């Protein structure tokens, strides 16, 4: 994994000694062939993962991830180039050194052999995101947003730090490898259920779990685009990662600790989702339904059958870069009307019609339509949770008219209707920013045509 | 070089490439000695992967 | 890379891995064991050094 | 033990809750610190007699010296005390609680 | 209802409020050096006939 | 002062320290410790308003007091042990009076009240001294008496300075007071992993003066003492900002910084001792530490409060402050978690 | 007063009520006791009066607490024949919350000290129960 | 932190005070010289979890 | 824990038999690692002083890197040793006590019986 944390950490030395006008389109370039560079990682066998060294492996899971995550930068620098084009040169490179620090995080977050070098890069995370969030966020909200975002996930952590060295102590390791061959069954104890607990937590905030999931409407708002971007495309996704890692090592116990916390994701889901029905901030309606699609991933890692890995897998894939593109498209309008409110600028077809189109493929795509891997995902997590329970479908079912519901109306509001007339600063649409949106769509298209490299390790 | 800056990015890929391979003579030791994949050693062959 | 190489490169990984769990565990009951007893190099803390006692005849005999 | 330990123990006690429970002054804290510096002497003293630890016997002359030196520090913070306030009340020193 | 008020009320602002009450009340000291030494006497008090730590 | 003198009592400071640190005797012990309180005095003083004055004079007496009980500890020893070696004590009256006394010289609760008052009355440099190197010398004897050291004491004085260090520092505008309650916290960490590993508690003690060492020497290079002054960095010392938010991230635990590196191997020998509970609450318990670094670091680094008209005029003065170690210290304070096993040097 | 949870956790559980409300209000005495001296001793009362109420304030709320959360835990390890079983210290710990809150005259703290107090009191049953050491002795 | 700087440069600061059975001075004998030599003699060297 | 281990010969940072043991090379990562760590606070110094921050002292930063693995090749030596000490006193405990670690009897899966937990 060494061929790709090196350019990573080469891109801090081609941010800092760029000419001026040069730091947007080197660090473009040059991820863009770390993103080309990633494709390597599909080398995986349907027995062995593709085990590099000591520290360092990767699997049909993380390998998704993966490329993904080393996607995102290119996209996160196309998106964020504009608003902070005023700002001072010292502070883009900084900026841009959060993002490149990020991606080097979580590379090596998702490849993680051992599991407190996991802990130590999952909880590494933070950082860069937390300075991205509560320096170069627009409003005011954006200090409490990352100290919500902050200690949610060090609340939920620091029991998981004791869980982990508690398990190097007991079974003499935290090595992922060994740990599939010297796992032992975890009995029913108190102590076994909030070792359960402890294992877990963190990884229920950082989906987040319906109930924990308050940092998010204000962590994904509060941010700037490619916090945004890097929030709801990758860092949700580093939980549903974890628990898929760390529910080898939580059995039977897992088969009667799951129950409330399903019920808190199959509630969560229809009650998020219908919140999204009355938000009037759009950037926190696509928070929301983060929410509500992070809901399905963890139920179906909670009932852990393999048609429900795999289709959590590529529901997490599909959410990354579904929920990215709304992110951006939201972006696109918010750098024309300065504003959030999604019943501000309406009636948008009449004046952008190729980004009307861009929003109407999202949206689609948001409502899982076939044959999207949103779809894939969706479709294989309500086939493995109707194997767990049969009465389960209601609540799949009736979320999936919820969740066509507030794809379309966000479709209605924003786009259709009549255009608002006092708002005259609608620009025609740069070449940047329809750029960024097929970048976003069309691999998200092309994996339609090839789903299996996005369906995890049990393919 | 009047564009230095656009190797730094693929040499280190490749220098990173370097020590990848680097590392693999360093958990060489059950090369040919798997229960699987063990085999008498071809003419003018010294070891199976490098 | 061949999976000749992948197999053999991920059981020599396993083994040492296994290797360091095995010698952790070893590490933790040696520590147990030389905290409870006191018989080995660890845990070793100190008495009076017995160099520095006066082993010369005395002012009065009775000592 | 001997029964005069009890005494020279109960009077360093003593003189602790005079020190760990001030009225106004800081002469008598002093006062009642130096009072536990000559109980920690008597009573060093009556051990290093009792047991005939000969080298011992220059250990509370040492224990004497240094504390008293501490004394004369004391003192000296009493008299930077009392040229601020006119006194030396421990309740004007309360500049620091913010 | 429950997420703008009550799963905001449980978990954060009832944690933190705690945490600023607590904070609140332990740096509400008057400075007086009287008074820290009274409280050192209270705990060496408690520390031997109440938790008995000279045993 | 006279620099001479400046020089001759910052020697006989550390003369007292480095007594304590080399003596086999409780007596050189004693001595170490009077001479290191009797030198130390002046360097409060130095500025001499009444605030140095009242700090010098609280500190004189909660020293005082501990030494008194110190040597009441040895001579209690002296009794029952009928010897004088700086080793395990042979009576827990003697160890519970020793272990009280140390506890009162650094400050640990319910004996934590010196600590804000002293460092807010003294200059920086004085409370730098104070909360670096005067943690020194009693923890070097609690490394070599606990044989004899009571768990249930050591534990509770743990918990309760890392309690009530943590929420200190919350109602804190002052920086010095923020300083004073993250040491009874950091003291608290370091003696609740002294009697299961000592060299978990000498990882933490050097990992700690190193961050509050960068901590001081940014708050003397910026000449801020509160945090409002200290908002006013970003304006005339960009870079400052940058440190601080690195090392105050670093003093919370955050990974991948290094302050997250001794509790966490406090932890690391915690777990092994099947100590579950206590470890987790003391974790859970640090996040107001790390509460109040994200408060001094939103108002310093990740905004930018307004300043004044005048600070137009220092953007024509560099800095003209020796600023000692001030890289070294910002590098090791945050880059060191990847030498992580290094800590067997202190075995 | 080492022994007075020595003297409340002997006696097994849903057995002899009396007694171990009597326990449990001796401990949560003790406490208040503890919490009253280092009240007046920091912050200090305008007269001798005004401590000794504080000091029979704090002693009998907390005695009070300890009272009804021994004979709440009894009485439900009793109708339930569940001695072995954190649900009682569940109900005891909510009862010794509401206790706690009618003598703070309010109904959030009493709730939240409900909450708090039955998940601390159900942790004390487990700890109890699997052997769990807050002050754990050096083993390694 | 026993930093044994006695030992290392050879050095008798403070051992000479430390036990009774030390070199007094005159060849004064303590009252208790021969336990305290009996009690050190037999617990040299075996450590203080063995020495118990 | 080993502090009677290094009490025969005290404050010694490299003991003789640390020589037994092979030094770390100078292509070290941990090394080069702390000459990253010496440039680091080389370019700090720079920007604190409104220095040219690759510019300014090249021979100052130059003994930045020299200083910081001039005093961590020694560190490492010393770490080196300390585990190595560490090692051999593990390895020759076990050795002196053989009751105190039998050999167990490994059992193949043959035998091994293990509850099934069906998950459905
Ligand atoms: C081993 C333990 C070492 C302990 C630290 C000793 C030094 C620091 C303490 C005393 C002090 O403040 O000295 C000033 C201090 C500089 O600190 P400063 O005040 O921040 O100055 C910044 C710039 O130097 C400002 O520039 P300037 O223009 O004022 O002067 C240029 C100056 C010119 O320098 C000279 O002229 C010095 C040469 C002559 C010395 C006297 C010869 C007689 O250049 C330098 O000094 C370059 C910086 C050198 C590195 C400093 C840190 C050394 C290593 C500290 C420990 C690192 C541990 C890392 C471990 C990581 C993993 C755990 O050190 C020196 O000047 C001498 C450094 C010598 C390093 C030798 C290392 C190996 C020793 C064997
Ligand atoms: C602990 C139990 C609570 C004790 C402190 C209560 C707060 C202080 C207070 O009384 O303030 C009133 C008063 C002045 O405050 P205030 O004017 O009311 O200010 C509040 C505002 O007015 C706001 O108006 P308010 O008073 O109506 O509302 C206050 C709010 C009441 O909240 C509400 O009314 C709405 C929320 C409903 C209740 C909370 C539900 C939370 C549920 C837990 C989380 C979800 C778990 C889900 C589990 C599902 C599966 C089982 O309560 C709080 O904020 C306190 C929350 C709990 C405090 C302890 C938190 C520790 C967290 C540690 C990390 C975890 O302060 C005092 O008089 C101070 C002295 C009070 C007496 C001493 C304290 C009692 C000690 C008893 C033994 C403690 C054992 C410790 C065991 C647990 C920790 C290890
Ligand atoms: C490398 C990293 C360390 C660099 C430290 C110094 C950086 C610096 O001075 O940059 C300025 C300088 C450009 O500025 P300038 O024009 O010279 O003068 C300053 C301006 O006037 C600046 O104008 P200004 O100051 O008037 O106003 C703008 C303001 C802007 O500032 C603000 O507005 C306030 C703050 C904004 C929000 C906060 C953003 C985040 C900042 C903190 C970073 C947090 C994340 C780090 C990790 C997470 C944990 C906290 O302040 C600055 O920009 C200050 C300049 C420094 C910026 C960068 C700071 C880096 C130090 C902190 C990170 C590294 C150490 C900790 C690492 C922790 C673990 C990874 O940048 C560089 O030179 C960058 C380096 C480029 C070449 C790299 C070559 C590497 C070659 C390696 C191989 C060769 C050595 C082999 C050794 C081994 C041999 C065996
Ligand atoms: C984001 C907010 C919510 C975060 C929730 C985090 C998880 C919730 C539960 C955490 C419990 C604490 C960590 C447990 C680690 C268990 C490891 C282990 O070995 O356990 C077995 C051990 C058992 O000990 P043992 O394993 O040595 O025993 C040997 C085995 N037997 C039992 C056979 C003898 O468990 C314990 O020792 C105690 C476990 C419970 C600890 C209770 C104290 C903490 C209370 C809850 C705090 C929750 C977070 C607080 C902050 C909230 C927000 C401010
Ligand atoms: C608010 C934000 C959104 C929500 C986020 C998540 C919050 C809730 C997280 C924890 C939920 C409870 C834990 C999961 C329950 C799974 C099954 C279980 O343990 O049931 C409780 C237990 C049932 O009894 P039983 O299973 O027999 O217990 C003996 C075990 N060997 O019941 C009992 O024994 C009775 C009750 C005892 C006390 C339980 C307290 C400890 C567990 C919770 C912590
Ligand atoms: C509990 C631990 C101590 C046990 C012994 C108690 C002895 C009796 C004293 C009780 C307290 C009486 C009192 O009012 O003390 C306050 C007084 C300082 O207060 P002040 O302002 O001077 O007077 C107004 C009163 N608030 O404080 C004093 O004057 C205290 C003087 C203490 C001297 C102790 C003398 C020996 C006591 C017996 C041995 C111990
Ligand atoms: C139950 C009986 C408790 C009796 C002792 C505490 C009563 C109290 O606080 O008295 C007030 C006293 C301060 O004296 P005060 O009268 O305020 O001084 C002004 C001069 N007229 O306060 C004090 O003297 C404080 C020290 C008294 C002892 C405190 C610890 C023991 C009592 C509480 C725990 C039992
Ligand atoms: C959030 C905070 C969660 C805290 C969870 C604490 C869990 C319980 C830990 C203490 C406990 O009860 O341990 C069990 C132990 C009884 O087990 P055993 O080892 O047999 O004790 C006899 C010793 N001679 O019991 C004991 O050692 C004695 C009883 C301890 C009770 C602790 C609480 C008492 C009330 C508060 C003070
Ligand atoms: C920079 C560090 C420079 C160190 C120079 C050499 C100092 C030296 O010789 O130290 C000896 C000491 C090991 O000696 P030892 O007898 O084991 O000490 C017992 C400690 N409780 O060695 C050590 O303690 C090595 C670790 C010192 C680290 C200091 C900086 C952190």
């Amino acid at each position: 994994m060494l061929k790709y944390i090196i350019p990573t950490m080469m891109l801090m030395p081609l941010t800092w000694l760029s000419k001026n006008s040069m730091i947007w389109i080197n660090t473009t370039l040059h991820s863009l062939l770390i993103s080309l560079t990633s494709l390597l990682l599909l080398n995986q066998f349907g027995d062995n993962s593709l085990n590099f060294s000591l520290t360092f492996f990767s699997d049909s899971l993380s390998t998704p991830l993966l490329i993904l995550t080393m996607w995102l930068l290119p996209l996160m620098l196309m998106a964020s180039q504009h608003h902070l084009s005023k700002e001072n040169l010292a502070r883009k490179k900084l900026f841009i050194s959060m993002l490149i620090l990020l991606q080097l995080f979580l590379i090596m977050t998702f490849t993680a052999t051992e599991l407190i070098f996991f802990y130590i890069m999952f909880e590494a995370t933070l950082v860069p995101t937390l300075i991205i969030i509560t320096r170069w966020g627009n409003q005011t909200e954006r200090l409490n947003a990352g100290l919500y975002f902050l200690f949610y996930t060090l609340a939920g952590s620091l029991p998981l730090l004791v869980a982990l060295i508690y398990i190097q102590n007991t079974m003499g390791s935290l090595n992922f490898l060994i740990l599939q061959y010297w796992v032992q069954p975890m009995p029913n104890s108190w102590s076994n259920t909030f070792m359960w607990l402890a294992c877990m937590m963190a990884f229920m905030v950082k989906m987040p779990l319906y109930g924990l999931h308050l940092w998010l409407p204000k962590a994904h708002v509060e941010a700037p685009i490619a916090g945004s971007m890097v929030l709801a495309a990758i860092l949700l996704k580093l939980g549903g990662y974890g628990m898929m890692r760390i529910t080898l090592l939580l059995n039977p116990i897992t088969d009667f600790m799951a129950y409330p916390f399903i019920m808190l994701s199959l509630w969560g889901m229809i009650m998020t989702s219908s919140i999204c029905l009355r938000q009037t901030d759009l950037k926190s309606l696509i928070a929301y339904s983060s929410v509500s699609h992070m809901a399905l991933v963890i139920v179906a890692i909670l009932i852990q059958t393999p048609w429900s890995y795999m289709g959590a897998t590529a529901l997490m894939i599909a959410h990354g870069l579904t929920s990215s593109m709304l992110f951006c498209l939201a972006n696109s309008n918010y750098e024309r009307v300065h504003s959030r409110t999604m019943i501000l600028a309406r009636g948008l077809q009449t004046l952008l019609p190729l980004m009307a189109a861009w929003w109407l493929l999202a949206s689609l795509t948001n409502l899982a339509l076939p044959p999207s891997i949103n779809l894939i995902g969706e479709l294989f997590v309500v086939m493995s949770t109707f194997s767990w329970s049969n009465i389960t479908i209601i609540l799949m079912g009736l979320n999936m008219v919820i969740t066509a519901l507030y794809s379309l109306y966000m479709l209605i509001t924003t786009q259709r209707g009549k255009h608002t007339h006092h708002i005259n600063n609608i620009l025609p649409s740069f070449t940047r920013e329809n750029a960024l949106m097929s970048l976003h769509m069309l691999p998200l298209l092309l994996l339609s045509l090839n789903p299996k490299i996005i369906l995890g390790p049990l393919y | 070089r009047d564009h230095w800056i656009h190797v730094l990015v693929p040499v280190g890929f490749v220098f990173g490439y370097y020590l990848d391979r680097k590392n693999d003579e360093k958990l060489a030791a059950f090369r040919n000695k798997s229960l699987l994949y063990k085999r008498e050693l071809k003419p003018q062959e010294e070891v199976t992967w490098k | 890379d061949a999976p000749e190489k992948n197999y053999e490169r991920t059981m020599a990984i396993l083994q040492i891995e296994s290797e360091k769990a095995e010698l952790r565990l070893k590490e933790l009951e040696v520590r147990r064991l030389m905290r409870a007893k006191g018989d080995g190099p660890w845990f070793q803390y100190p008495t009076i050094d017995k160099a520095l006692i006066d082993h010369s005849p005395k002012a009065t005999p009775d000592n | 033990m001997s029964l005069v330990y009890m005494n020279i123990m109960m009077a360093f006690t003593v003189s602790l809750t005079g020190l760990l429970m001030y009225r106004s002054h800081l002469m008598s804290s002093l006062l009642c610190l130096e009072g536990m510096m000559l109980s920690l002497f008597i009573l060093a003293t009556l051990m290093i007699l009792n047991s005939h630890f000969t080298l011992a016997s220059m250990m509370p002359i040492i224990l004497l010296v240094f504390a008293a030196c501490e004394a004369a520090l004391g003192l000296s913070l009493l008299v930077m005390v009392s040229n601020t306030y006119g006194t030396d009340y421990v309740q004007n020193l309360n500049l620091l609680q913010c | 209802l429950l997420d703008l008020i009550w799963l905001e009320t449980i978990l954060p602002k009832t944690i933190s409020l705690a945490q600023m009450k607590m904070s609140t009340t332990i740096t509400s000291q008057k400075g007086l050096i009287k008074l820290y030494f009274l409280s050192f006497l209270i705990t060496i008090l408690i520390s031997t006939t109440l938790l008995n730590f000279h045993e | 002062m006279n620099p001479i003198i400046l020089i001759i009592i910052l020697m006989t400071v550390m003369l007292g320290t480095i007594i304590v640190m080399i003596s086999t005797h409780w007596l050189l012990i004693w001595i170490g410790f009077e001479m290191n309180m009797l030198a130390i005095i002046p360097i409060m003083m130095k500025k001499h308003n009444p605030r140095a004055t009242e700090a010098s004079t609280k500190y004189f007496l909660t020293q005082s007091t501990a030494s008194m009980l110190l040597m009441m500890a040895i001579i209690i020893n002296l009794m029952f042990s009928g010897q004088w070696t700086v080793m395990k004590l042979f009576n827990p009256m003697a160890s519970m009076l020793m272990t009280m006394a140390l506890a009162m010289k650094l400050g640990m609760a319910p004996f934590h009240f010196w600590v804000p008052e002293v460092t807010q009355g003294i200059p920086l440099s004085s409370g730098l001294i104070l909360l670096t190197w005067q943690k020194l010398a009693p923890m070097s004897v609690l490394y070599q008496i606990l044989p004899s050291i009571n768990l249930d004491l050591i534990l509770t004085l743990s918990i309760l300075s890392i309690t009530i260090g943590g929420w200190g520092g919350l109602n804190q505008t002052q920086l010095r007071k923020i300083m004073a309650y993250s040491s009874i916290a950091h003291m608290g960490w370091m003696t609740a992993v002294l009697l299961y590993n000592p060299t978990m508690t000498l990882l933490n003690l050097i990992i700690y003066i190193i961050m509050t060492s960068t901590m001081f020497t940014l708050f003397m290079a910026n000449s801020t003492t509160t945090t409002l002054s200290l908002s006013h960095t970003w304006n005339k010392a960009p870079i400052m900002t940058i440190l601080v938010l690195i090392t105050l991230l670093s003093m919370g635990g955050l990974p991948p910084l290094s302050g997250f590196m001794p509790k966490w191997m406090i932890i690391q020998e915690m777990t092994k001792n099947d100590s579950i509970i206590l470890p987790t609450l003391m974790a859970i318990t640090a996040l107001l530490n790390l509460y109040f670094y994200m408060r001094l670091t939103y108002s310093t680094a990740l905004t930018m409060f307004p300043s004044t008209n005048n600070m137009k005029m220092k953007w024509q003065f560099p800095t003209t402050k020796r600023m000692t170690l001030l890289p070294t210290m910002t590098v090791l304070s945050t880059m060191l978690l990847p030498l992580t096993p290094i800590l067997s040097i202190l075995e | 007063a080492k022994t007075l949870l020595h003297q409340y956790w002997d006696i097994p559980e849903g057995t002899e009520c009396h007694r171990k409300t009597y326990a449990a209000t001796s401990i949560g005495g003790a406490s208040g006791l503890v919490v009253s001296a280092y009240s007046v001793a920091l912050k200090t009362p305008t007269s001798f009066l005004e401590g000794v109420a504080r000091t029979g304030r704090y002693t009998f709320t907390a005695a009070a607490i300890g009272a009804i959360f021994g004979l709440t835990s009894c009485i439900s390890a009793q109708v339930r024949e569940k001695p072995d079983d954190p649900l009682n210290y569940l109900i005891g710990g909510c009862a010794g919350g509401l206790t706690l809150g009618a003598r703070t005259r309010s109904y959030g703290i009493g709730a939240a000290a409900c909450a708090y107090m039955g998940l601390t009191a159900a942790l004390v049953k487990m700890g109890q129960l699997e052997g769990w050491k807050v002050f754990a002795e050096p083993k390694v | 932190p026993f930093f044994d700087v006695q030992k290392k440069l050879g050095v008798d600061l403070d051992h000479w005070m430390t036990i009774q059975s030390a070199e007094q001075p005159h060849r004064i004998p303590a009252r208790c010289h021969a336990f305290e030599k009996e009690w050190i003699e037999c617990a040299h060297g075996i450590g203080s979890i063995r020495a118990e | 824990m080993m502090t009677g281990r290094q009490a025969r010969a005290p404050l010694q940072f490299l003991p003789d038999e640390a020589r037994s043991l092979p030094p770390p090379k100078l292509t070290d990562p941990r090394l080069a690692y702390i000459g990253f760590l010496g440039y680091c606070s080389g370019l700090i110094d720079n920007a604190i002083r409104r220095r040219p921050v690759l510019s300014a002292g090249l021979h100052r930063q130059f003994l930045y890197i020299t200083s910081f693995v001039f005093v961590g090749y020694y560190l490492l030596k010393r770490q080196d040793y300390m585990y190595a000490v560490r090692d051999h006193d593990m390895f020759s405990y076990i050795k002196s006590h053989p009751e105190d670690f039998p050999e167990k009897d490994k059992k193949t899966y043959r035998e091994v019986f293990e509850e099934f937990h069906p998950v459905r």
